[PDB]
């Protein structure tokens, strides 16, 4: 417990890293968070938009 | 200019799909210019 601030540089290096991985799983509001379901269900003009 | 089906016109389109749009007469992704079609029913052959 002594060692906390130590502690607290690893724990929030790794918790960052993490929420950036986690964040490609998002919609942010396309069909598919997963790309190469997108590009082969639709016809270009609709993909781009997604 | 050319001649086709009343039913293919819709494919005349950057991105679109269909027969014609594969086999015979197609636009670039980024196209610039205007389509104009029409009815020509009394070229009917």
């Amino acid at each position: 417990s002594a060692l906390g601030k130590l502690q607290n540089v690893v724990n929030q290096n790794a918790q960052a890293l993490n929420t950036l991985v986690k964040q490609l799983s998002s919609n942010f509001g396309a069909i598919s968070s997963v790309l190469n379901d997108i590009l082969s269900r639709l016809d270009k003009v609709e993909a781009e938009v997604q | 200019s050319f001649v086709i089906r009343g039913d293919e016109v819709r494919q005349i389109a950057p991105g679109q799909t269909g027969k014609i749009a594969d086999y015979n007469y197609k636009l670039p992704d980024d196209f610039t210019g205007c389509v104009i079609a029409w009815n020509s029913n009394n070229l009917d052959n």
